[PDB]
């Protein structure tokens, strides 16, 4: 008989689960969780350069831009899902039903 | 020596993980002031909110560290060590109460009562005209070490800028307020400086490759004020 | 009018109260009713922005 | 010309990144090891920080019992508790009724006793056939009477 | 009670996080437990998952791992307040 306790304390936790891992899409509109980063967009191999130490990139605006993927150390870029107004022409509905 | 020294332009860190290019971030943390005194010792401390390490020499100058908080009986502390092969950043404690060898062979003549030891992590040792500098920095049970390898050119305090990248975090979980250092890697002189941490407001430039080349004090002069209100480096006339 | 653009997006990124400033990052790790009462927060300081 | 709503284009999927996984935890120490410490001298075996795949649990040795009684089964692999505090012992099969929060008797005054509060998982099956041979060790102790 | 989760608070019984009621409750050690434990009348421990509010499941024992009922008994006691409170 084995019984095994689970106790905690307010420093940081130690023992976590197994984490699993997926494949990986570029040019293609996808959700994407980035070791705990969530997000939406579309990812491109980018071209910039990264100190050996940072994780991701950040603009002027200070939204994110640019990711690193923790299985393999390559630097992907974040561009939004196109998005924008919609406009209806129509002439009078008094004259006609086109649009 | 308890001598004094002007701090000049010295001890900025990265302050996050967070790449940036072509861009003034203006940040809030604990930071050297520029132009302060550092206590130039020669030949026990308090931690105070973090340190300012500066021992040079050449080539061999300081081989340990303590950072507990009774330095004695069975409380932890973060003893750290360093060789030509690897460190040792675990917690475990000896007596101490006693002056450490200054050997140029082993452990001995430095631990005495060598209780159980709970972590034992270990890394790339940390040496990489020599200047080394360091920066102790604990928060929510979070130690963080910082380092710089540039080498030295001027026997006092060599004039630039510099930007120490971090080397490690560790989640301890535990509180410390002194620290003892271990020198000598036998007449000889032994160079060594400390300074202290205070909470400031800093802004930062960084090139577009991400590496921070310049920084100002916004509580030093009226017209570093100035800067960080308008955040650039020029100001017109006005 | 590029100014003004620039403010209302660093808004974004502030937390008016709440745990953080991200909507699903308090969705996860928050009770379900509790979690009602910090998206209120957001919610108001970013319709006075 | 007036102006309607707005246009979207949705995601096609979802994705996930995590670094590789390495540094699994010494629950493998006590795999193929056919023998522990006593009940009264449990052995520690307390764990530091690693990955928490229970997987391999459940198939050495099938267990006989699976129910925790401070979390639940399905409940198991989620959790990111701080250490772990796990002890192990040789009991007998009929003193099933002594290994749970009250039930106090044999070996829950004079032997090692179980917390009541307990937070984990109760894991118990016969190990008649991996343990006792036909040699047997009838030389091993436990209390069966104490003073304290 | 609304939106707090784990084990039977929605396994069994969710309630609604939009609940308008008001909660009474009838405690009768005495009348509702037996010396030994209520063994005529189980609650299912360790089901597959949680569900929606106001869904009643009845059956049981199909469910086996890929176990058996989850019902692990009762053993209340008519004087016994901490976990055997009939607590209708
Ligand atoms: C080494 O083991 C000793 C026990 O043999 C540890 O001391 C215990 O530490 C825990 C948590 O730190 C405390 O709750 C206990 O009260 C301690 N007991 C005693 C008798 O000291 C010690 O922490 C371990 N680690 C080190 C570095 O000594
Ligand atoms: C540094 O020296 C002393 C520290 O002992 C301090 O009082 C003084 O203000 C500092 N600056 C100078 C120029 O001495
Ligand atoms: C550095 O210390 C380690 C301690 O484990 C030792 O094994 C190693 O030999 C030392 N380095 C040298 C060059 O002796
Ligand atoms: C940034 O890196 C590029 C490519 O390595 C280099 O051409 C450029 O000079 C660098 N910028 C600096 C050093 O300011
Ligand atoms: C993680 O596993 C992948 C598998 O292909 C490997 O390529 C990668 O190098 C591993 N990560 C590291 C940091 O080595
Ligand atoms: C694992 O157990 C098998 C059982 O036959 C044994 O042959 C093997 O040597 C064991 N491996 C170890 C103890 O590393
Ligand atoms: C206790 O566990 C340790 C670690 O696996 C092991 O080396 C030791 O032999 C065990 N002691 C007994 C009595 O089984």
């Amino acid at each position: 008989v084995v019984v095994l306790s689970f106790e905690l304390l307010h420093a940081p936790a130690t023992v976590c689960g197994p984490k699993k891992s997926t494949n990986l899409v570029k040019n293609k509109c996808v959700n994407f969780n980035f070791n705990g980063l969530t997000g939406t967009g579309v990812l491109t191999k980018s071209n910039k350069k990264f100190l050996p130490f940072q994780q991701f990139g950040r603009d002027i605006v200070d939204t994110t831009d640019a990711v690193r993927d923790p299985q393999t150390l390559e630097i992907l870029d974040i561009t939004p899902c196109s998005f924008g107004g919609v406009s209806v022409i129509t002439p009078g509905t008094n004259t006609s039903n086109q649009v | 020596t308890q001598s004094y020294t002007n701090s000049f332009t010295r001890g900025v860190y990265y302050p996050d993980k967070v790449f940036r290019s072509s861009v003034l971030h203006l940040t809030q943390d604990l930071f050297l002031p520029f132009f302060s005194n550092v206590t130039w010792f020669h030949a026990v401390l308090p931690f105070n909110d973090g340190v300012y390490f500066a021992s040079t020499e050449k080539s061999n100058i300081i081989r340990g560290w303590i950072f507990g908080t009774t330095l004695d009986s069975k409380t932890q502390s973060l003893l750290i060590v360093n060789n030509a092969t690897n460190v040792f950043i675990k917690v475990c404690e000896f007596q101490f109460c006693n002056d450490p060898f200054l050997d140029v062979e082993s452990e001995s003549g430095v631990y005495s009562s060598a209780n159980n030891c709970t972590f034992e992590y270990v890394s790339q040792p940390f040496l990489m005209k020599n200047l080394r500098e360091f920066v102790f920095k604990n928060i929510d049970g979070y130690f963080k070490i910082y380092s710089k390898h540039t080498p030295i050119i001027g026997r006092d305090f060599p004039q630039g800028f510099s930007a120490l990248e971090p080397l490690v975090d560790l989640p301890i979980g535990i509180n410390i307020t002194r620290f003892q250092t271990l020198l000598a890697l036998t007449a000889g002189a032994a160079d060594y400086y400390v300074g202290y941490l205070q909470p400031r407001t800093f802004l930062l430039k960084y090139n577009e490759n991400g590496t921070i080349t310049d920084a100002v004090d916004c509580a030093l002069d009226p017209l570093s004020e100035t800067k960080c209100t308008l955040k650039s480096f020029t100001v017109e006339k006005g | 009018n590029a100014q003004a653009l620039n403010t209302l997006v660093k808004q974004l990124s502030s937390k008016f109260g709440a745990i953080s400033s991200v909507l699903n990052d308090i969705l996860s790790r928050l009770d379900p009713p509790e979690a009602e009462v910090q998206i209120d927060r957001l919610i108001t300081g970013r319709l006075q922005s | 010309i007036y102006q309607t709503s707005n246009f979207r284009v949705q995601p096609t999927e979802s994705i996930v990144r995590f670094p590789n996984v390495t540094n699994l935890c010494p629950f493998h120490e006590v795999f193929n090891a056919t023998r522990f410490a006593s009940v009264y001298a449990w052995n520690r075996t307390r764990i530091s920080n690693c990955v928490a795949d229970y997987s391999v649990l459940y198939n050495f040795a099938p267990f006989f019992a699976f129910k925790c009684y401070g979390v639940s089964p399905t409940k198991l692999n989620d959790l990111c508790f701080t250490n772990v505090y796990a002890d192990s012992f040789v009991i007998k099969g009929n003193e099933v009724s002594q290994i749970a929060p009250g039930q106090t008797g044999n070996i829950a005054d004079y032997n090692y006793k179980l917390p009541d509060d307990f937070t984990g998982c109760v894991i118990a099956w016969n190990s008649n056939k991996l343990d006792s041979k036909h040699s047997g060790n009838y030389d091993y102790w436990y209390r069966l009477f104490r003073k304290s | 009670a609304p939106g707090q989760t784990g084990n039977i608070a929605d396994y069994n019984y969710k309630l609604p996080d939009d609940f308008t009621g008001c909660v009474i409750a009838w405690n009768s050690n005495k009348l509702d437990s037996k010396h030994s434990g209520n063994y005529d009348y189980w609650y299912r421990l360790f089901r597959k998952s949680k569900l929606k509010p106001f869904e009643r499941d009845i059956s049981t024992e199909i469910y086996q791992a890929g176990c058996y009922f989850p019902l692990q008994s009762y053993g209340f006691r008519p004087t016994y307040g901490v976990g055997h409170q009939p607590y209708r």
